[PDB]
């Protein structure tokens, strides 16, 4: 379906930072995040494959002034089981 | 050593500054069969053995020969449970 | 005048294989709902596919001008756009379901431990997987020629063998199949049984 | 009856992109994931014996990159007991 | 009343290995597991001690090829109100 | 000479695509080839005709386009197929152990093949189709003579199902297609094949 | 026909752990093993080239740590000759 | 079924000592001895998981002082194809 | 008389491979196998010269990266009393 944009911060002051910078720099929908526990919280951003190239590299550069970016990936096509089986939005 | 039920628990206040962090049971002692009879000894536990197992333990000299009861006044301890008795070809007791 | 009208609710790997292998369009991939209308003559075919296309999102492969008939094949994953292009194509054609030709068999075989000097022969014959020597064989022609496909499709979803050739549009759709002996016998079974089961004119 | 296949990563990025690369690297269900918190998250997989060994071996080279892998492992036949005690897919 | 075997390892991976092993050595009922935050996972099994002490010797062995190995312990057999006020599977 | 293989016994596939593609004699599964590179591809005329007729042999293949020319001749019996070897291996007056060693160029496994590569791979006509969702092997040898020698190491191996094995180039390059572990298991024979082959570097 | 596994010991308790350890390290048939003499006796298993192989290479790991193993080696597509000559349990008859 | 003991000694007097002091040790059967040929006996042992447990260890203790002891074993649930084509006594 | 391959190996599993590479390699028919004793076992294969000697070349090579040949051998013309009295398959 859509695309896959999401950058994990140990702190959720640098997340809240990504999040902003994502919906402010292009256009995805940010449809949350998720808590994988101590200290970790991943940003989840879906649209189309430039905007969230250009929202991930940018919200990497406005949390890395704040807080520890863990890990910044973009998947372009995520395959029908990720998001049928993991909380990432369009689950059908 | 001899096998036996273990009855009950002792716990001592005032007690030989040696043996404090040690466990104390009373173990009856039982028949083979798995019935206890006879009288109850308080002898320190070394495997972790509660109220109701079957246990071997041992008199005398070699009831300190374990690291926990190295050099420590205990006059029994218990250094196995009781999994299986044979008798002569009846399992009489299983755990 | 429509001759065949079959549709597939599935393609199954071999088939969309062969497809993808020996056609002049829109490639399709195993798991589609495909859509085979044979009409004669075969050159208003063009205008049963830009109706079809016209009208859904249908994707044509196969769209074959032969000497007298006219192929057409579309396909989708979402099987209302398929029904909906078939509804399209029956109404340009002003005909209906059973208006199509009831397929006939006149030639079905089963041939078995096929010698080496008659697989070479096939193998060079051929565009699909090899048949092997000592394997058996099943030939099959069905009149008109589009509903061989049918006869692939159902061979395969019922047995597990592999698809050595089908030529699904001249006068005569011919169909081989390779594989073991039990696996070639419920293949044929099953594709005689789909066959027959088509209602039509006769 | 089915094989099984584990990544273990300890951030969510890594997880997705490993779930992801064993979907498309082999025929293998995706059955989830499991947290078990501090940051620690394991993408569950499961299918054929081979097909699962795969996918784990082209999964781990894609969170190796993304995060940080800390255990990858392939249990070819995995006992009844297994998965009826433990969210691995196949609990009847 | 049986036995309890309790393999901990800080990884699910480990901990999932541990159970296959300790459920394919002895004739053992693996109850499941649990999570104590952090990392931390515990296989939990019961069966007759002897069984239980094989199974735990063998789920060790394979889970160090696996994941970090916290604890392997085997109780002979739990009090009454160690199995009541602790979720270890024999609750009344 | 670049390349001289003597294929003992065709596997039931290789032969099956050595029927689909050579210009000639057809090969039945499975008699015996020999296949022999010879530079230059001029001289590949001059030595067939007396392999041809100082045995009972019968010649399946053919030159290279501006190159080398290659021949397999197929026989029967294994020691007509070898007395053609020695014919075709004096004939240009070359020792039998002056081949070129094979050098293994770039071997590829790649798994779950999705349905857009089976169609490009199946376009490319040669043998069995790709079948979209399998393993794909795919390798080099260098020089290109000793590559269907590999195609039948793979058929003895395993049950891969033949995709293309080109014999006719600079460097052969072939591709089998099958189950994820059966195409590993192929992919082993093959490289070990190709690699076991004695001659000059 | 179905893959062929075998692993070798130069010794029956390490063939029986290397047998035990295959059956239940993925779905193979262990169809029995062949004394050759000398204290070597090997294990054999059928099943699938992963299932064998798969089991195969717990087989092996598990029989290293009893006894030796001499030959560990899976083919992966036995002739029909060859499982009508040697006591390989995919005998016709 | 019943756990699986095995001592293979070189020797044949060590393997009578061990067969010996295995059923003398706990509620073991003795099951058989197999002659690999070569020297080499093995002792089969057949009971339960804690007599052969006691009783393997106390025959590997008596076999090493009679003769070389090759191997000493357990296997504490053998599955079921490995009884099937042994001859290790519980074979239908 | 047909021509006589021999290939000995210390092992059972050097004679399985190297009987396969004599089978898959040429024409000949695989009788069985002679066991001397000792862990050697000898695979005898009977055909025409040119197949048993392209046999015999690819089972040495195929048996030399599992196991222990000892011998390995081709007899082009066997005597009549050769085979009237060893084992060698064709016993009139």
């Amino acid at each position: 379906a859509d695309a896959l944009g999401m950058i994990e911060v140990r702190g959720f002051v640098g997340m809240v930072e990504a999040a902003d910078a994502m919906v402010k720099a292009a256009k995805v929908e940010l449809i949350g995040y998720e808590k994988t526990g101590g200290g970790y919280v991943t940003a989840v951003v879906r649209g189309d494959v430039a905007a969230v190239k250009a929202a991930t590299e940018a919200g990497q550069r406005a949390a890395e002034r704040v807080g520890e970016v863990v890990a910044v990936h973009v998947i372009p096509r995520p395959h029908v089981n990720v998001d049928a089986a993991l909380p990432l939005g369009r689950t059908p | 050593m001899v096998l036996g039920k273990v009855v009950g628990t002792v716990v001592a206040s005032r007690k030989e500054p040696r043996i404090e962090g040690l466990s104390l049971l009373l173990v009856r002692a039982c028949d083979p069969d798995g019935t206890p009879t006879g009288g109850a000894v308080v002898c320190a536990d070394a495997v972790g053995a509660g109220v109701g197992e079957v246990v071997l333990y041992a008199s005398g000299s070699s009831a300190r020969q374990t690291e926990v009861t190295n050099n420590r006044p205990v006059d029994a301890t218990i250094m196995a449970i009781v999994d299986l008795v044979e008798m002569g070809g009846d399992v009489r007791f299983r755990k | 005048t429509l001759r065949t009208y079959i549709f597939l609710d599935a393609l199954q790997p071999q088939l969309a294989t062969f497809i993808g292998k020996t056609a002049r369009g829109f490639l399709p991939v195993p798991g589609q709902a495909s859509l085979w209308v044979e009409i004669a003559p075969g050159i208003a075919i063009n205008r049963v596919t830009d109706a079809a296309l016209k009208a859904t999102k249908v994707q044509p492969a196969v769209q074959v001008v032969e000497r007298a008939y006219g192929l057409l094949e579309v396909h989708h994953f979402d099987q209302g756009e398929v029904l909906a292009a078939g509804s399209t194509i029956l109404d340009k054609l002003e005909v209906r379901e059973e208006g199509r030709l009831k397929p006939q068999v006149m030639t079905h075989q089963i041939i078995r431990a096929v010698e080496a000097y008659q697989t070479q022969i096939i193998n060079r014959n051929s565009q699909g997987m090899m048949i092997l020597p000592g394997e058996s064989l099943f030939i099959l022609e069905t009149q008109p020629a589009g509903y061989a496909v049918l006869a692939a499709n159902e061979a395969e979803k019922a047995a597990n063998v592999h698809l050595v050739n089908v030529t699904p549009y001249g006068a005569f759709g011919r169909l081989y199949l390779a594989g073991s002996e039990a696996e070639i016998d419920a293949a044929a079974e099953a594709a005689e049984a789909a066959i027959r089961s088509v209602s039509g004119v006769a």
